[PDB]
């Protein structure tokens, strides 16, 4: 209804309307972010019907500011409304502080607004799990995983979305400390479609640096994919 | 029963509001508190609750104004809303005017605060009962039930084993002429001990006690002062 | 207290879905079919008129392909009643953008506005969702001809050809098998008839039936719509080659 | 919730939501606080889900103000809004009144927000358990806020999944008189008995609020090492 | 918490509350609209009442503006609130633009109001169907508004009880170039055949547009001459 | 015709602090433009056991500003269970005074009290939320006259800094000297004055009689 | 009222007088105009007394929360931007305050003159107050940016003196601070009877001018 | 109406065509020009031309509203909007700001579009001129012939009165309105840095920019 | 009080402004002032008038335009940017003064290089040459006499030099330091001139 608590404590102590929101994330698309010395790479899963549905949906890899990534995973309906609030927030902060919003501040806000929607009355919790890549006040890259419950934490290399457990356990065993520009692409690609089909059209990968977020084009994407199927043989 | 319980609006087929009858027994779980009215003094004592032998005893007695003090018994969070309301009410009256708030009028002002949380369905009845003990120009003791209701008493008891403490007070008519607070404070302390369970903790320096009277503003009884009172209780 | 009377239309299901949106999608899967097609000349929208009676005026009106702006138009498939709520809303949005920025609103920006309002109802408010989803084809000077398919849930997607409505699978199959990337306007119109005829398993359309419209920007965004007369030639042309 | 709202008394006199939230505070990492007459020490388990996490952004012992620090239990995301709220209220007090807030007073404004859903704005009870401590005046203080709103000052409390075991150990090994160092080794021993295999630096985040300096201090990897080496209880 | 929709999607994807409203519209007295080459006819049958009632005090065919009439078939209470609210739109429009409102914009405005009660919370859908007819600079019009809120453009229609065969009767007796005088003749006949126990005098009602004359409601003197055949 | 809402009721409040005390003195005359309302209207209202406030502006604002401040202080005591320090009170008065910056109180306030073992301390305001610790301050009609006198005896331009020590008894006599000088040199200064001495143990309200002209 | 700042070779030297006068009468002469906005950032009062004492200490409240939620120290650019915005909401309400925010942040040494009308500006040698013109005049003819600390405070003291000399509303004790790379120190909480020190060293005459 | 941004707008009616004209100046202060492209004649519709004169802020701000509502009316209508419906809308739009007025003096010019049969085999018919003139609070001063507003309203009234004849074709009407404007702008020192006569017929629209004196 | 000059050619747009800070009217405050608000989408916004209102207005425009270009992956057109700026300036006009004079400039794929001139009263109109402040009375005539069709970028700067040594020679407050913003060849070049 209008102004009723729809998220309330189950007799065992859990919040059922948040627990169900987590299961809405699992029915999404996997997203992977990898950190490095001074840049972060983000690779996500995209689904397009052949010959139709031009890839202008560009769900994941959302620009927030000059240097702020966002690769959500969950209900695309709630993705736009949550993202647009941050973009509204990012400029307001850059107006009240005259300095671009750091990655940590944006993650704290996204975690705040998400947790706000599971505490107010007559509002459904966001069915979205996001991860943000950006630079702090000091120039230092960071990735901030987020959950629909509002919990957030910084991660070196985290995977969210559909069957993120399999990707995470793989990503945990072969992550180097400071990988190369072409290594981070490979690790993200090798991990993103460990659960996704090996086709190069399914994955969309972009790399974030100190300036001018760069989208990786299909040339090397196809090139590295052909380097992975032979890895699987 | 099962149907006539969900909200604080439905009347049971016997005309009973269950959701305020249920909150009226949350006071029956708080620890005992006893108020005794003398000819010109009021003595309020309450048993503090220790949840563990590491924890500090919970505060039972609260001061409202110079000559007004209370002793909640119910949900602690609900009481804290009422003490702030009462404190902000006696202070405003002492600010808008220069008098002391009429204790009879103050109780009505807090007794209908219970009420406004009963007509609507988005609110709940306060789970706390109060013991408004004050000396305006004569000693007086009040009690507010979770349903909008208040009475002026000559002695009280709250909840835990109140029936045991009431028996001691119901048979004692001395309290009216009980001058010499020493003789009166013992009467209240004996009453509080009566409700207190045997083969358990005895009344110790961790039980609240305060007085208010003619020229005696609401004051706690200091532990050094209180300690000897407990000694005469053992007699 | 009407707590016992509430339906909790904005509450997650045990499997992480929303039942109200789940049922709204079912509502728009029983409505008349609508076809979208992007050609090099322009974008084609053609929907099927559900038969009611021969007494319908069927001369100067049809309730499937409306005009949202001079360069944007939509083909509705779902509850016709609340479509006009969103059509009027999107008409307001496309005209207030022109009020602020002194230029026509790009299609990709109107859709996100009309999808945010469509989504907002299933996020908070305790109201039922909009049981309506419509293709929104339009021409914008930035990214040319576009075609977007909305949803009661609020999530849209760009497309080259989509066939929402009843029996959409049999109309997406024919579109997927015959939509050449580069098509002329008359070629696309024939394809629209073929997918409309096959979706409702009729060999030939009747022109008291499916209606068609397009943009075909001629540096002035002509935005023409067919009266029934022009479709006999389209029906004649389909018969000759099929 | 099947036919009941948030404001509903059980036929036993207890509220339903708050007695349900009490079961939500028995899942966080164990935190142990000890109040001696020289300053409060706060200890906390660190449950790193994976080695990929940075172990720094995730934290258990924040500081409400320059002289207050707190622990957490239960819904971690639901506790940040309290600490953030308390930070504004603590700072707002320092502006209207030039002095620092009493920890007892800081807890009350947290407690009254914990039932803002009751409507004499939130909509459900907060499901956390705080362990606030500080050194305002009258010596150091240590409090403990429940979802039910009741707050009782403790001398040495414990929160988290293993709080029942930690309070069992504290209730025996705690003495009214200890030096600061006796508290530090006591807190680790309590955690050591209930934590996991390794008592490493990356497992606890002990912070102190000394009476002398009257300022919280988050122990770094160096200050935390010299306390583990003590091993006053080498019992396996 | 007191504003939540009572009209919700059924599992089979139907707004079942609307289907109930249409059930009651399909059990009221048949209203009927017919448009001709030079005017529009809206007709309804008002069942033969007791002599206690004053027949003129209740009229199912009310007038919106100079050239826009109306008739309903549903709950009389909702017609009055909708008719009164419909007249405000016809006046609010004329308070901005000089000319009298035209039917196409009036129907769209009213349909948006019928749709609101379908979606907004705590209210039920309107239990009636309207037939707004009028004369504009764009010729003659005859629209129908469902309880669902969707509106249709008609050349001839029925909304009342047993409108299935009632409208089938019109299909075989209607043509685009029908004379307005013949339209009333057909309008009487279709009501006459549907009305069991044919006594179609003192229990009928006609409203005419008459080729850009002001909308007029035929009093019974001007009706008995139409009951010969 | 416009109803200017500000009038000055005159009167002066003198503050002077020592090593371990503070002396707040004020007159009691309340007067209109040139006539006299009453000959005893106290301008000093005690706040805690060791903090008093004196105001010398418009008496309607002074009565409500002191009343508002004691209402806040007692509210502070109940919620925080300890009497506020003078620094706490002084800061709080700054917020209350500035809370109406765009319709300011027409009152100038001097706040006196003790915070340390003794540390006699004193604050002065100017009608809007601003306060600086001072060794001596006076506000009101006699502010222009008394302030030079207090300067010459507390601070020094004198070549040799005589009377370096300042016992409590002499300082009381000095304020009686000062407040009498303002009386015979100022129109609005009172006829009976109250002198407060916030010492270690408490406050004295010894009264002095002045000229009636 | 006088105010200075340098951003000299290895710090910032902020200098003010200590006079608060209403109308033509000196209400007080021992006011503190420097405010501990932060450990590294410190502001300055000018113009109206309360309109900047309240807001700077209100600004310190905002910074303390921000420095605690983000657990990184705020920058002078951000602190100044916060202050100018909140002072802009009171355009027509008659506020009057000229604030010079100087401090050390991650991006070096920063200074920002902030005025009651949202007048944020980045510079090296700001000065505000009634006697600011004379204070500017001395500094422009002696400023080097290569001055060491010993003669930087001497220049600041020299400028404050000459401003208080020519200006009626500037005077009293001279306060000269210094902002480190970590915190700040109070170099001079000083005096002002040193007219007979800089020029006219020997008291012999009236110092004709 | 202000000397600030001095500009005038003129409209005239012919036998079967109407002509709307204006000056192209945009004067920042009274005696200071900054632009000579500032056309004050806007195309609301195919045969509904509005001419806004006055402060350029309110000229543009009102034009956005007019264009925002004419399009909203037409799109919701699937029908071309006519002058007398639009003209009354402009009267109410100005009045809605009765106490915060739009400092403009609009002119509405365009054909009236009667709709009788025109024949046994025709649908729509001849057109009517429909000139009208307003002021800042929207008084519909409808007139069957020339209408003027602007700072040269008084200069234009005199010339139009002495030169306008009853009915003229497209060629004849253009010359009279051009002479009625050029020689009226030459008597104003705050307007007339180049004219723009726009005579339109039922079939075509003619835009001409005269070689006006620029002084 | 402060001079803004703009010149538009077929392949360039050059914006000129003095780098002075008139604040504390009895004197200057900064010798290298910042009035230009460069926008990401190859746009610039030059403000005159009061320094307090320049920051509040110009910065606000920059955020909203940047927010528009982030919500929508496009780059906001110069015509949209110009008329959106006028809307906000006129929106606040009857609620807050904002005595700021704009000079909108940018490059657009469809409309080329455009210059827009805006008064404190929102009198937006596209021009080939603009001039704000009191210096407009002394630089507008050079902008007419020495400007012709299809100038090249080098000649435009020669024109701007001719205007600058005019304000030094004849204008009351002889502004000496000016900053330019040359837009041409998909570049935003910045250079400072003196005297
Ligand atoms: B300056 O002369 O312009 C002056 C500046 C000033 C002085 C003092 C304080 C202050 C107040 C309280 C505690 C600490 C410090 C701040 C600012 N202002 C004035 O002279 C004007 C003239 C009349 C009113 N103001 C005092």
């Amino acid at each position: 209804s209008y102004d009723r608590a729809i998220t309330v404590f189950s007799p065992d102590g859990h919040l059922l309307q948040v627990e169900h929101a987590l299961e809405a994330v699992k029915k999404g698309g996997c997203a992977v972010a990898i950190k490095s010395s001074n840049f972060a790479v983000l690779a996500v899963e995209k689904k397009n019907i052949p010959k139709l549905q031009n890839p202008k949906t560009t769900e994941k890899l959302i620009k927030l500011d000059e240097h702020n990534c966002l690769a959500f995973a969950g209900l695309n309906a709630d993705a736009r409304v949550l993202v647009n609030k941050t973009r509204l927030e990012c400029q307001r902060y850059y107006l009240n502080m005259d300095e671009p919003a750091p990655v940590d501040y944006i993650a704290k806000y996204v975690a705040k607004v998400q947790q706000k929607f599971t505490h107010r009355g007559g509002v459904r919790p966001f069915g979205i799990a996001t991860l943000i890549a950006g630079f702090k006040n000091n120039k230092e890259i960071c990735i901030y995983q987020t959950e629909p419950s509002g919990i957030y934490a910084a991660w070196k290399a985290q995977a969210i979305g559909k069957n993120a457990k399999i990707v995470q356990e793989f990503l945990e065993k072969n992550y180097q400390e400071n990988m190369e520009q072409k290594d981070c692409i490979f690790l993200a690609l090798k991990a993103i479609f460990e659960v996704v089909e090996l086709s190069s059209k399914n994955v969309e990968v972009a790399l974030l640096t100190e300036k001018d977020l760069t989208f990786i084009e299909e040339q090397e994407i196809n090139s590295m994919v052909e380097l992975i199927d032979q890895e699987r043989t | 029963r099962n149907l006539y319980d969900t909200d604080n609006i439905i009347y049971s087929p016997e005309g009973r509001l269950y959701q305020v009858e249920y909150a009226s027994e949350a006071i029956k779980q708080g620890t005992c508190a006893v108020a005794i009215k003398s000819k010109d003094y009021v003595v309020v004592s309450g048993l503090k609750k220790c949840i563990s032998k590491l924890s500090f005893p919970q505060e039972k007695i609260f001061k409202i104004d110079d000559y007004i003090g209370i002793s909640m018994s119910g949900i602690t969070s609900d009481a804290k809303v009422l003490t702030k309301f009462m404190q902000n009410e006696c202070l405003s009256h002492k600010f808008l005017y220069n008098e002391n708030i009429n204790i009879e009028s103050l109780v009505r002002s807090v007794a209908d605060k219970y009420q406004k949380n009963t007509q609507k369905s988005s609110k709940r009845a306060f789970g706390v009962g109060l013991m408004i003990a004050a000396y305006h120009n004569e000693p007086c003791i009040f009690e507010t039930r979770p349903n909008g209701s208040y009475f002026e008493y000559d002695a009280l008891s709250f909840g835990a084993r109140s029936h045991a403490s009431k028996t001691y007070l119901e048979k004692n008519l001395h309290l009216f002429e009980e001058c010499s607070l020493e003789e009166l404070i013992l009467h209240c302390l004996k009453a509080l001990k009566c409700s207190l369970s045997s083969e358990s903790e005895l009344t110790i320096s961790n039980t609240a006690l305060a007085v208010v009277g003619k020229n005696h503003p609401w004051q706690e009884i200091s532990s050094l002062q209180l300690e000897e009172y407990l000694s005469k209780v053992k007699m | 207290m009407a707590r016992r009377y509430d339906s909790r239309t904005t509450t997650f299901s045990p499997e992480g879905r929303l039942y109200q949106v789940e049922y709204a999608l079912e509502a728009i899967n029983n409505a008349s079919i609508t076809i979208g097609l992007i050609t090099k000349d322009g974008v084609i929208l053609g929907a099927d008129k559900v038969f009611i009676s021969k007494l319908i005026d069927k001369a100067n009106n049809y309730e499937k392909i409306y005009k949202i702006d001079k360069h944007i138009f939509c083909g509705v498939a779902g509850l016709n009643a609340d479509a006009n709520i969103l059509i009027n809303q999107s008409r307001l949005y496309a005209q207030r953008y022109l009020y602020n920025y002194n230029e026509v609103q790009p299609v990709s920006q109107l859709v996100v506005q009309i999808c945010d309002i469509k989504q907002s109802y299933t996020q908070y408010g305790g109201l039922r969702p909009y049981g309506v989803s419509f293709l929104i084809g339009g021409y914008d000077t930035k990214d040319g001809y576009q075609l977007y398919h909305t949803d009661p849930s609020g999530n849209y997607s760009g497309w080259f050809a989509t066939a929402i409505g009843t029996n959409n699978l049999t109309a997406s199959s024919v579109l997927k098998q015959e939509w050449k990337n580069d098509m002329t306007l008359e070629e696309g119109l024939l394809l629209a008839l073929k997918t409309l005829a096959k979706s409702t398993d009729t060999e030939i359309p009747k022109s008291e039936k499916i209606e068609l419209a397009y943009l075909t920007n001629k540096d002035g965004e002509v935005y023409q719509k067919y009266l029934t007369e022009k479709e006999i030639e389209e029906l004649i042309k389909l018969y000759t080659q099929k | 919730e099947y036919d009941r709202g948030v404001n509903t008394f059980s036929p036993e006199g207890r509220l339903f939501q708050v007695e349900y939230a009490l079961g939500a505070i028995k899942l966080g990492s164990t935190a142990v606080g000890i109040c001696v007459n020289d300053g409060v020490i706060l200890a906390s388990e660190r449950r790193i889900s994976s080695t990929l996490i940075e172990k720094d952004s995730v934290e258990k012992l924040l500081s409400i103000d320059d002289h207050i620090g707190c622990a957490m239990s239960g819904l971690m995301a639901d506790a940040r809004t309290l600490i953030d709220y308390a930070r504004v209220e603590c700072n707002h007090y320092k502006f209207i009144y030039n002095e620092n807030i009493n920890i007892k007073s800081c807890v009350e404004l947290i407690s009254e927000l914990a039932l803002d859903f009751s409507n004499l704005i939130m909509s459900r009870p907060f499901g956390v358990a705080l362990l606030i401590g500080g050194v305002d005046k009258n010596g150091p203080c240590l409090w403990y806020t429940e979802p039910s709103g009741t707050n009782t000052r403790f001398s040495a409390a414990s929160i988290g999944s293993a709080q029942e075991g930690a309070e069992l150990l504290l209730q025996e090994n705690y003495k009214k008189d200890m030096t600061f160092e006796q508290a530090e080794i006591l807190a680790l021993t309590v955690l050591r008995q209930v934590m996991e295999d390794k008592l490493s630096t990356s497992n606890v985040e002990i912070c102190a609020i000394k009476k002398s300096d009257q300022t919280f201090y988050k122990y770094n990897t160096d200050d935390i090492s010299r306390i583990i080496d003590v091993l006053p209880s080498p019992v396996y | 918490e007191y504003s939540f929709s009572l009209t919700t999607f059924s599992p089979t994807g139907k707004l079942v509350q609307i289907e109930y409203a249409l059930n009651r519209v399909s059990s009221s007295s048949p209203a009927l609209g017919i448009r001709a080459k030079n005017g529009v006819i809206i007709a309804t049958e008002k069942k033969s009442p007791n002599e206690l009632i004053e027949e003129n005090s209740i009229f199912k065919i009310q007038q919106i503006s100079e050239h826009i009439g109306i008739v309903y078939a549903g709950m009389p209470g909702d017609f009055r609130v909708l008719l009164k609210r419909a007249r405000k739109e016809a006046i609010r429009y004329s308070l901005q633009y000089g000319s009298e409102i035209l039917v196409k914009e009036l129907v769209k405005i009213i349909a948006s109001i019928v749709q609101e009660f379908t979606q907004t919370g705590g209210v039920r859908p309107f239990g009636l169907s309207l037939l707004i007819c009028g004369v504009d600079v764009y010729g003659y019009h005859l629209y129908q508004i469902d309880p669902s809120g969707c509106y249709f453009n008609w050349m001839a229609t029925c909304v009342g009880k047993d409108y299935q065969n009632n409208m089938s009767f019109l299909e075989k007796r209607y043509n685009k170039d029908i004379e307005i005088e013949d339209a009333i003749h057909t309008a009487i006949l279709t009501l006459k055949e549907s009305y069991e126990g044919v006594l179609n005098e003192k229990n009928i009602e006609i409203g005419v547009a008459y080729d850009n004359k002001p909308f007029k409601i035929l009093t019974q003197n001007e009706i008995k001459d139409y009951l010969i055949e | 015709k416009r109803w200017y809402p500000y009038i000055d009721n005159g009167g002066t409040v003198i503050g002077l602090t020592g090593k371990d005390y503070v002396i707040l003195a004020a007159d009691t005359r309340l007067s209109l433009s040139y006539s006299i309302y009453t000959r005893f209207c106290p301008k000093i209202s005690k706040l805690t056991d060791k903090c008093i406030i004196g105001s010398s502006g418009m008496q309607s604002d002074i009565k409500t500003l002191h009343s508002l401040l004691q209402k806040k202080i007692q509210l502070f005591v109940l919620e925080h269970s300890h009497y506020p320090d003078i620094h706490v009170i002084a800061r709080l008065l700054c917020v209350i005074l500035y809370s109406r910056r765009f319709f300011p109180y027409y009152a100038f306030n001097i706040l006196a009290g003790v915070d340390e073992n003794n540390k006699g301390v004193l604050y002065n305001y100017d009608s809007v939320g601003s306060y600086c610790e001072a060794t001596h301050s006076c506000v009101g009609s006699g502010s222009q006259l008394i302030l030079p006198i207090l300067d010459n005896r507390v601070e020094q331009k004198n070549q040799l800094i005589k009377n370096t020590n300042f016992n409590l008894g002499d300082d009381i006599n000095f304020v009686k000297d000062a407040i009498t000088s303002a009386t015979e040199r100022d129109i609005y200064t009172g006829d009976k004055t109250l002198i407060y001495v916030i010492d270690k143990m408490g406050i004295n309200v010894n009264t002095l009689d002045l000229k009636q002209d | 009222t006088t105010t200075l700042a340098f951003k000299f070779k290895d710090g910032i030297i902020v200098a003010v007088d200590s006079r608060a006068s209403m109308g033509s009468f000196i209400s007080s002469q021992n006011v503190e105009k420097i405010i501990e906005i932060n450990k590294n950032i410190l502001g300055t009062m000018a113009g109206g007394a309360a309109d900047c004492l309240y807001w700077e200490k209100y600004l310190g409240k905002i910074i303390k929360i921000y420095e605690l939620r983000n657990n990184e120290k705020i920058s002078v650019r951000a602190a100044s931007t916060i202050l100018s915005n909140i002072l802009y909401q009171y355009k027509g309400y008659g506020l009057c305050c000229g604030i010079i925010l100087s401090g050390y942040d991650h991006t070096g040494f920063n200074m920002f003159y902030v005025d009651d009308s949202g007048k944020k500006v980045e510079g090296n040698l700001f000065s505000c107050g009634s006697g600011s013109t004379y204070a500017y005049s001395i500094l422009d003819s002696a400023y080097d940016y290569n001055l060491n600390l010993d003669q930087a405070v001497e220049l600041a003291r020299n400028a404050i003196y000459h401003a208080t000399f020519r200006d009626g509303g500037s005077g009293g004790k001279v306060r000269v601070f210094h902002i480190h790379k970590n915190g700040y120190d109070k170099i001079i909480e000083g005096e002002d009877v040193f007219d007979l020190h800089y020029h006219y060293t020997n008291p012999e005459q009236k110092d004709q001018y | 109406i202000y000397n600030y941004n001095g500009g005038c707008v003129l409209g005239m009616s012919g036998s079967n065509c109407v002509a709307i004209a204006c000056d192209l100046r945009l004067g920042a202060n009274t005696f200071t020009t900054v632009s000579t492209k500032f056309s004050k004649i806007f195309k609301m519709n195919n045969n509904v031309y509005v001419g806004l004169s006055g402060l350029a802020t309110d000229i543009q701000t009102l034009y956005e509203i007019l264009r925002y509502r004419v399009n909203l009316y037409e799109v919701r209508q699937d029908a071309e909007m006519d002058v007398e419906c639009f003209a009354n809308m402009l009267s109410s739009i100005l009045y809605s700001n009765r106490f915060s007025p739009y400092f403009v003096n609009p002119i509405v010019v365009g054909f009236k579009l009667k709709h009788y049969v025109d024949e046994e085999g025709e649908k729509k018919v001849n057109y009517e001129p429909y000139l009208t003139a307003y002021d800042l609070i929207g008084a519909k001063c409808e007139t069957r012939d020339f209408v003027v507003n602007g700072v040269t309203s008084e200069q234009l009234f005199g010339m139009c009165e002495s030169l306008y004849v009853k009915d003229q074709d497209e060629n004849g009407l253009f010359e009279t309105i051009s002479q009625c404007l050029l020689s009226a702008l030459d008597r104003d020192c705050i307007s007339g840095w180049g004219a723009e006569v726009l005579v339109l017929t039922p079939e075509k629209i003619i835009k001409k920019k005269l070689k006006a004196r620029m002084d | 009080m402060d001079t803004l000059i703009g010149l538009r050619g077929n392949n360039f747009v050059v914006l000129a402004a003095d780098t002075y800070s008139i604040n504390s009217i009895i004197k200057l405050k900064n010798d290298d002032n910042t009035k230009f608000y460069d926008i990401h989408g190859n746009k610039c916004l030059l403000l005159g008038g009061s320094i307090g209102d320049r920051l509040q207005f110009g910065e606000f425009i920059r955020k909203n335009v940047h927010l528009y270009q982030y919500q929508n992956n496009t780059d906001m057109f110069v015509k949209s940017f110009a008329f959106f700026t006028r809307k906000n300036l006129a929106y606040y006009l009857r609620r807050n003064p904002f005595e700021v004079n704009c000079l909108i400039a940018g490059y657009d794929k469809k409309d080329g290089y455009q210059l827009y001139w805006c008064d404190y009263l929102s009198n937006m109109d596209s021009v080939n040459k603009g001039a704000h402040g009191y210096g407009a009375y002394l630089v507008s005539a050079i902008l007419d006499k020495y400007y012709h069709e299809n100038l090249t970028v080098d000649e435009a700067l020669d024109i701007f030099k001719l205007c600058f040594e005019e304000l030094k020679k004849r204008f009351l407050l002889t502004q000496i330091n000016y900053e330019l913003r040359i837009m041409y060849d998909n570049k935003v070049e910045t250079q400072y001139v003196t005297v």
